[PDB]
């Protein structure tokens, strides 16, 4: 029996940048129409937000994220139909998925999915159920993913990984 | 109670959780069996089943339109009682025609039961019980767009 | 260890592509049909009225959450929050919401509504009450502690999706074990209390009313620590 | 599938 | 003041959940893979079989269609 | 949240809800959040201190002083006879259900079961100022069961128990404790006050989207209502519409408590129909207690001055 | 209708073994071929009245 | 095990005793003998109803499976003649009996199972 | 020393999620990476089959869906011969043809209840 019980935890001073999207590098979703690169990953995501609403799939994908190790908490730009949104996470409710576990927790056949849907990196907020999504052409911060509050050794939970999420 | 059997056994051997031994999924797994001949039945079996299930439909439609239709086509069956029986059928009254959806809906009820009924704890518990109330209410004003609005 | 390159009448993954509808790899083309390609390639969709519909008649980002921290509004100004529903409530609500369109539309629109009350009832009490309504009936919507009054205020969904508070005094609460319900309650929790916790059921001993949280339910730290509650 | 074949 | 409740309740459910035997799910894990097993709308599926109906229902319409006779009730 | 041709502006957003402090109240329908008239047993078997606790009948008492002040204000500003003895007999039935309430507080409190929430203490306070009943030392068994209670709970106080409990102890000159009335003042100037605090109500079948609103939500388990008052104030037993509305809201009350509310939303406590508070004798109670306070204690001027700006 | 026992493994294979149908059958036909093929026919047909 | 419990006349007691433990007189066996004959039982019964069952669900297996671990732990460390030792006893043969299935899966590995003896082996003479 | 976020690990884990670890290493993959080509080509032919099936039923015999819903709205179907006259004649015309309908189910009506008789 796990419950979500809430830490009201805050963000630090300086964060350090994770992942940054090589496409949607701009601000706001009118760079994103002025851009063309961004403007059709866009329309080639629009499937995407189709199956977040219609679906019940509850999935984001993310760019921008950083890192606070202070309170280890990501902040994440999450890019939806209408804008950018910013979403916090708790390191101890996000876990890997495989991607057939990603596809198979929606009972509906999605679409077919884009090209530049990085498929290996999926992860799963157990708290809020959801998905995080990347961006294949995008830039990793090597340093940053280095930290040693991101270590397996330190955030690895065998029950958790494993066992938390059973789609049958 | 045909639709429980029916149901059980198909979703039990074929859609449910994987209960069998290791050994039985595992064996035949093997990247090695990957092959244009690959396959866990027979060809001849495969080949069988569909000509069965094709002359079957074929010879229940004959027969079907031989006594079922307007024009009845039958031989003789050497049989002089006669039961009336047809009469329900070539003009059935508003009483029948009623009475048959009692057992209609009887058995929509139990399909809806096998089908969104819960016995065991899941990810798709709430989301299950959503697609049920979607379901309703979709059929709801479908019915009455079909009927009604058009 | 697979061998399919040896042969050159052998299959191949372009003649398995057709099994992708009913097998589920990761993508490998884009066919010129396909939702994405279609909205990425006709120049319609990338018109500004197109793109500001999308922007605006759809799902907003306002209801997205923002954390995996939640402070819902208080219900007293000197309550404070500990637990509340998040899905399970919300999909008890909108399926108790359809008693107040199919019901009245029913009886409306049917041409026999004894009929369809006839069928009903029966459905109601196999199958149905046992499966939804009383797990709905018992289920908490959201709990907070009133500490002047040493209460705790309950939301619960009534008929017709109506939500409505009531108190209990702490001094009332009591822990019930689910074996000494399981029994009495099995075609409840068989078919029904899949979505609340077993384990966790607390009573009102005075009223003798139930209380179900939901497994994928939010508990404040706080609230939890509060000496009130321990 | 079948049985094991064993000497006759 | 010292009664048993929601957060005590918690904690002994917690301790009874990390009492549990992790032997069990190793052995087990294979069971639930998600690269091999879905479920019957998937797999089922109706696109293709539909337009041969569509194609079908069409034939009949243009060809036996004419030759029909309305039956109001 | 979801929605198609249509704007959100009105709705709250997460981020707030997310960020703790952000002052947001939530009105719910069928939202019954005072405990009055739960444990109001017209008729017992037995002792009423047998069966419930110093909180409870401090709370039946605090209902039935505060109904029976508001029907000695009918008949103050009521003349016409007839009228009045409709409610001199209710007040004479709310009076003697005091009576009796309070001698078992009175006995439960001698015998030793003292431990109770802070609205106890404020009801008990209330009861005692501005209660028919007169005690010949209120001031003696404040001291001895409700000063260390209040002393031990004064944070878990609410806005109400802090105003009530200042203007008894104004009313009786129980303010010996100067230390402890300035604790009172200090902490009724930090509560937060519904000018401060921000209504809202669910959106759209969603329990967790909230939507700002200034419309109160109907609640049918427990209303408001002075139907009693408006009767007398309009017309009365000689005016016959008004005694057929009167006749009219007596049946549906009587129907809620004894059909509505066990077979919907399953409560049975409520048994009696209790006028909520007025906000504007509430308000000049509170007026008039903060100007005693201005010269009883000058160092809590600012506290005071403080406590008038964000009334 | 919360207290259902019909959905409980008793009466599941009470239903599964066709009622009991066969095996009530089965004992009733041991009693008949005990009794009249081997101690009133053989033992007391062929060794008494015999 | 033979898996013959359905053959051979066998009473109720005799079945109960086998499916229990692999032996029809229990009495010969010695305590630990008992304790784990009878944990092996109770395991392999639940896995059977709960693992490889309809709609089985593996949470409350695991839950089940842990508390008839810590009690078997329990009777384990009991002594052989006490009284609760008995009653733990007792509980588990009468979930034993609560579980028996009829036409329950009998694995082809085990004697007196269907297609046991399908085939005559010749010999070398 | 590994962190998440890695992509080997992160691959790693994708393909142990679901392992047979009783198996060896480079062997312990538990899922099927295909399905047999002719079964299901066999299969889909068969279930197409039985699918237009279905749909030929509900098509042309609706009997199930007027006795389990009751008949809907039908869609429109008339024909536009009436159209050919104009004015007064027009008008005349169709009122004749408006009387000769009714007209027309009163007497299938009472030719049916009359002719009980006709077979001696
Ligand atoms: C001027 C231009 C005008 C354009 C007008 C366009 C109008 C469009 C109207 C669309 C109406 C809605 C359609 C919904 C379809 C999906 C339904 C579904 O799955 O729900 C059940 C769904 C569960 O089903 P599921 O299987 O799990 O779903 C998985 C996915 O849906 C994945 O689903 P799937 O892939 O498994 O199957 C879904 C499939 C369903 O499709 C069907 O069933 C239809 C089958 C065909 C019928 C054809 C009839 C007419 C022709 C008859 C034959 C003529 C023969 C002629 C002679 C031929 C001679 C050879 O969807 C379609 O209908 C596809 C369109 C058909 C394309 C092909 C048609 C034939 C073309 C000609 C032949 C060539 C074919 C290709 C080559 C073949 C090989 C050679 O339940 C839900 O939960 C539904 C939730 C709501 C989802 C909504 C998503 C869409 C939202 C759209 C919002 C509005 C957008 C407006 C944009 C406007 C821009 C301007
Ligand atoms: C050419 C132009 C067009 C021509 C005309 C035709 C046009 C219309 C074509 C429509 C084609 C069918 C579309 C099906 C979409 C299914 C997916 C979907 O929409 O998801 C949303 C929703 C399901 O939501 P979900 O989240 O997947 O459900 C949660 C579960 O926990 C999730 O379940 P789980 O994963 O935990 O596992 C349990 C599994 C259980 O699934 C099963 O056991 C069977 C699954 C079959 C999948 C469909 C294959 C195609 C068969 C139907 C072909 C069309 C027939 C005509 C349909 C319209 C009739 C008005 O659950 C399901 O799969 C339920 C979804 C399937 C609903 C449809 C069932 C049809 C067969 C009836 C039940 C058969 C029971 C005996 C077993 C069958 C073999 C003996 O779909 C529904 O609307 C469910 C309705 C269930 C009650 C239906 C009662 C209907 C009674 C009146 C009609 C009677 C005649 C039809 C049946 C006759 C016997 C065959
Ligand atoms: C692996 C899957 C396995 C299978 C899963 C299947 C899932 C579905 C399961 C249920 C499906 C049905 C199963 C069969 C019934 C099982 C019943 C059962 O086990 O109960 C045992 C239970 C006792 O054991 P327990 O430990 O308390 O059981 C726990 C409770 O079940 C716990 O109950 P609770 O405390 O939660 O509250 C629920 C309560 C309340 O639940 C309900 O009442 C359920 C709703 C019942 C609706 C019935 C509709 C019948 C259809 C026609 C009427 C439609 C409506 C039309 C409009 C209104 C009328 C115009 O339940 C009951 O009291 C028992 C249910 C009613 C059983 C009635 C059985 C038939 C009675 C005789 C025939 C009556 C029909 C007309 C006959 C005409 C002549 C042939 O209750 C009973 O004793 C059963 C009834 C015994 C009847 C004895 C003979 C009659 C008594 C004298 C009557 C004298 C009348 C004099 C009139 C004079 C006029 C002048
Ligand atoms: C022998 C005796 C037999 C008796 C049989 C009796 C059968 C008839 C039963 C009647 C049931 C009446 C149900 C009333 C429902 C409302 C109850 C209630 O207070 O809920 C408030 C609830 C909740 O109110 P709330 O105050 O909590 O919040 C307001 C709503 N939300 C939650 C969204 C903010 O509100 C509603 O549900 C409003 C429903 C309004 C519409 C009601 C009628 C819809 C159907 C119309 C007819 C059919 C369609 C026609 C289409 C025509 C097209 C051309
Ligand atoms: C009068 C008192 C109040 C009665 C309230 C009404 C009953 C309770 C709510 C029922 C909601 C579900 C309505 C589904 C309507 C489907 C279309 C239809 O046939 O309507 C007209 C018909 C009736 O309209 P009718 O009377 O004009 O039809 C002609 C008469 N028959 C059909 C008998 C020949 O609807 C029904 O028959 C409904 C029967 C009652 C259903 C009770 C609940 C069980 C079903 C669970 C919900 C999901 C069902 C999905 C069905 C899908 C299709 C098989
Ligand atoms: C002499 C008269 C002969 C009359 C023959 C009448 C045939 C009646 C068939 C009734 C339906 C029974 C179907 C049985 C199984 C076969 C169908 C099947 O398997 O469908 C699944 C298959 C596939 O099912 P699937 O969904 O599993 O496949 C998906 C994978 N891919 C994408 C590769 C197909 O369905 C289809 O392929 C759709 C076919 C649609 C088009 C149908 C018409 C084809 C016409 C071909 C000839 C054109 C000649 C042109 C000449 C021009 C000259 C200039
Ligand atoms: C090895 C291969 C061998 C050859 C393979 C051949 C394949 C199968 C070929 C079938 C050809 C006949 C198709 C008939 C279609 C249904 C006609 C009908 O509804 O009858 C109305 C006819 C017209 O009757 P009526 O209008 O004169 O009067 C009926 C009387 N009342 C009104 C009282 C009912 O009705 C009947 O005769 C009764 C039919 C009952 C059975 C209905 C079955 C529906 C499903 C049809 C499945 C068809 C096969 C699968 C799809 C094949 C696609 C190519
Ligand atoms: C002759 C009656 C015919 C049918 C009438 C249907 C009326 C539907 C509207 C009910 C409105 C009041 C609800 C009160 C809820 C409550 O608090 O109910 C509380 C009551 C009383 O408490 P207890 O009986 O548990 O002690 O509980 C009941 O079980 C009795 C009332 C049952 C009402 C069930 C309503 C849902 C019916 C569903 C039909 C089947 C599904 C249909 C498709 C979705």
């Amino acid at each position: 029996n796990y419950y979500n019980i809430m830490r009201q935890v805050s963000l630090d001073s300086n964060p350090i940048v994770l992942y940054q999207s090589s496409t949607f590098t701009g601000n706001g979703l009118q760079e994103f129409y002025e851009n063309a690169d961004a403007l059709t990953k866009y329309l080639k995501l629009v499937p995407f937000f189709l199956e977040k609403n219609l679906y019940d799939h509850p999935k984001q994908f993310v760019i921008k994220m950083e890192f606070h190790p202070q309170n280890k908490v990501l902040s994440l730009d999450c890019l939806t139909h209408q804008g950018v949104l910013k979403k916090t996470v708790n390191l101890e409710n996000l876990i890997p998925v495989p991607y057939e576990d990603y596809v198979q927790f929606c009972r509906r056949k999605l679409f077919n999915a884009p090209l530049f849907l990085d498929t290996e990196m999926i992860y799963f907020n157990t708290f809020q159920n959801e998905f995080y999504v990347f961006d294949k052409n995008a830039k990793w911060n090597e340093e940053g993913i280095n930290h040693p509050e991101l270590d397996i050794s330190k955030l690895y939970n065998e029950k958790a990984w494993f066992d938390s999420l059973r789609i049958i | 109670a045909g639709v429980f059997y029916s149901y059980r056994l198909f979703y039990s051997i074929f859609f449910d959780t994987k209960k069998g031994k290791k050994a039985i999924y595992l064996q035949a797994s093997r990247i090695i069996l990957n092959s244009k001949f690959y396959s866990n039945t027979s060809l001849a079996s495969n080949l069988s089943i569909t000509f069965l299930v094709l002359i079957s439909y074929t010879v229940i439609l004959y027969l079907y339109c031989t006594t079922l239709n307007n024009y009845y086509s039958l031989s003789d069956l050497k049989s002089i009682y006669i039961n009336n029986a047809y009469s329900y059928f070539y003009k059935p009254d508003y009483n029948f025609l009623n009475a048959v959806s009692i057992l209609n809906w009887f058995v929509i009820i139990l399909l809806i039961s096998v089908i969104y009924l819960n016995w065991r704890w899941s990810y798709y518990y709430t989301k299950s019980i959503d697609s049920l109330s979607k379901f309703i209410l979709f059929s709801f004003f479908f019915f009455i767009f079909s009927k009604y609005i058009l | 260890g697979d061998i399919r390159h040896k042969f050159s009448n052998e299959i191949t993954d372009d003649d398995y592509d057709y099994q992708r509808a009913m097998h589920v790899k990761p993508p490998k083309e884009e066919s010129l049909f396909q939702l994405t390609n279609i909205l990425s390639s006709v120049p319609v969709f990338k018109t500004r009225f197109f793109l500001d519909f999308i922007a605006r008649n759809l799902d907003t980002n306002s209801a997205v959450s923002t954390s995996d921290f939640v402070a819902p509004p208080r219900v007293h100004e000197n309550s404070f929050f500990v637990y509340h529903s998040r899905e399970l409530g919300n999909v008890i609500r909108k399926y108790r919401s359809l008693e107040s369109i199919v019901l009245p539309g029913a009886l409306l629109t049917f041409t026999y509504p004894l009929f369809a009350a006839f069928v009903a009832i029966p459905s109601y009490y196999f199958m149905f009450n046992a499966k939804i309504y009383e797990m709905s009936r018992r289920f908490v919507v959201r709990m907070d502690v009133l500490p002047h009054l040493e209460m705790i205020s309950v939301q619960r969904i009534g008929a017709f999706g109506i939500l409505y508070t009531k108190l209990h005094r702490i001094q009332d609460l009591e822990y019930v074990p689910f074996d000494q319900v399981k029994e009495q309650e099995n075609y409840l929790w068989a078919i029904g209390g899949h979505g609340v916790d077993n384990q966790l059921i607390f009573k009102d001993r005075s009223t003798g009313e139930f209380f179900y949280f939901e497994r994928q339910g939010v508990w404040d730290a706080k609230g939890l620590n509060h000496p009130l509650l321990n | 599938g079948g049985f094991q074949k064993y000497p006759i | 003041a010292g009664r048993k409740l929601f957060k005590h309740y918690i904690n002994e459910n917690i301790k009874s959940n990390n009492e549990q035997k992790l032997f069990f799910y190793r052995v087990n894990r294979w069971r639930w893979n998600t690269k091999d097993n879905t479920t019957a709308p998937k797999f089922l599926r109706l696109k293709y079989p539909l337009l041969v109906t569509g194609v079908c229902l069409f034939a009949y319409d243009w060809t036996y269609g004419f030759t029909q006779v309305d039956a109001h009730h | 949240m979801s929605g198609l041709l249509r704007n959100f502006e009105k709705l709250v957003c997460q981020s707030q809800l997310s960020k703790a402090g952000h002052k947001l109240l939530l009105r719910s329908p069928n939202s019954t959040l005072h405990p009055t008239a739960f444990y109001y047993k017209r008729n017992s078997s037995q002792r009423l201190a047998n069966e419930m606790d110093v909180f409870q009948l401090g709370l039946a008492a605090a209902a039935l002083t505060r109904q029976a002040n508001n029907y000695a204000q009918l008949l103050d500003q009521v003349d016409k006879e007839a009228v009045r003895e409709e409610v001199q007999e209710r007040i004479t039935q709310n009076h003697s259900d005091l009576n009796v309430y309070f001698g078992e507080i009175l006995s439960l409190f001698k015998i030793g079961k003292k431990e109770c929430p802070v609205q106890t203490v404020a009801d008990i306070s209330y009861v005692l100022a501005f209660g028919p009943i007169q005690v010949p030392n209120a001031a003696a068994i404040i001291t001895e069961n409700l000063l260390p209670v209040l002393k031990e709970k004064l944070d878990y106080a609410s806005i109400h128990n802090l105003q009530d409990i200042l203007s008894a102890f104004v009313k009786l000159n129980y303010v010996s404790d100067k230390e402890l009335l300035k604790r009172l003042i200090t902490a009724l100037s930090q509560k937060d006050f519904p000018n401060q605090l921000q209504p809202v109500t669910n959106h759209a079948w969603n329990i967790d989207q909230y939507e700002y609103s200034d419309c109160n939500s109907w609640n049918i388990v427990s209303c408001g209502d002075n139907t009693f008052e408006k009767y007398i104030h309009e017309g009365g037993c000689e005016n016959s519409l008004a005694k057929a509305k009167f006749a009219v809201h007596e049946l549906l009350d009587h129907i809620s408590f004894n059909f509505v509310n066990p077979f919907l939303f399953r409560e049975n406590r409520i048994n009696h129909r209790f006028a909520k508070r007025n906000a504007d004798l509430d308000h000049e109670v509170l007026m008039q207690t903060l100007s005693k306070l201005q010269e009883i204690v000058p160092e809590t001027s600012e506290a005071i001055a403080t406590i008038k700006a964000r009334l | 209708m919360l207290k259902n026992k019909l959905i409980k493994f008793k009466f599941f294979r009470f239903v599964q073994s066709g009622f009991y149908v066969d095996f009530i059958f089965k004992k009733f036909s041991e009693m008949f071929i005990r009794n009249i093929f081997i101690y009133s026919s053989i033992f007391f047909g062929e060794k008494f009245m015999i | 095990s033979k898996a013959y419990y359905f053959v051979k006349n066998f009473s109720w007691a005799e079945v109960s005793n086998l499916l229990c433990y692999g032996t029809k007189y229990p009495t010969v066996l010695n305590h630990q003998q008992k304790v784990t004959r009878l944990y092996r039982a109770t395991l392999r019964r639940v896995y059977a109803h709960q693992v490889e069952g309809y709609k089985t669900d593996f949470k409350q297996y695991n839950e089940n499976i842990t508390d008839i671990g810590k009690d078997f732990n329990k009777m384990l460390a009991l002594k052989p003649e006490s009284l609760e030792l008995q009653a733990y006893f007792k509980k588990y043969e009468d979930l034993q009996e609560e579980l028996f299935d009829p036409a329950m899966i009998i694995d082809e590995s085990r004697p007196y199972a269907a297609s046991s003896g399908r085939y005559y082996i010749f010999d070398d003479y | 020393g590994t962190s998440i976020f890695s992509r080997q690990f992160k691959k790693a884990f994708n393909d142990a999620k679901y392992q047979n670890l009783t198996a060896a290493q480079g062997e312990t993959y538990s899922h099927l990476g295909w399905i047999s080509n002719v079964d299901l080509r066999l299969g889909r032919a068969i279930f197409t089959f039985g699918v237009v099936g279905i749909a030929f039923c509900i098509y042309l015999e609706p009997s199930y869906f007027h006795e389990t819903f009751g008949h809907m709205s039908q869609p429109p179907k008339y024909d536009l011969i009436d159209s050919n006259i104009n004015g007064v004649e027009k008008k005349l015309n169709k009122q004749i043809l408006h009387r000769e309908h009714n007209e027309h189910k009163l007497d299938g009506f009472v030719s049916m209840f009359k002719g009980s008789d006709v077979a001696k």
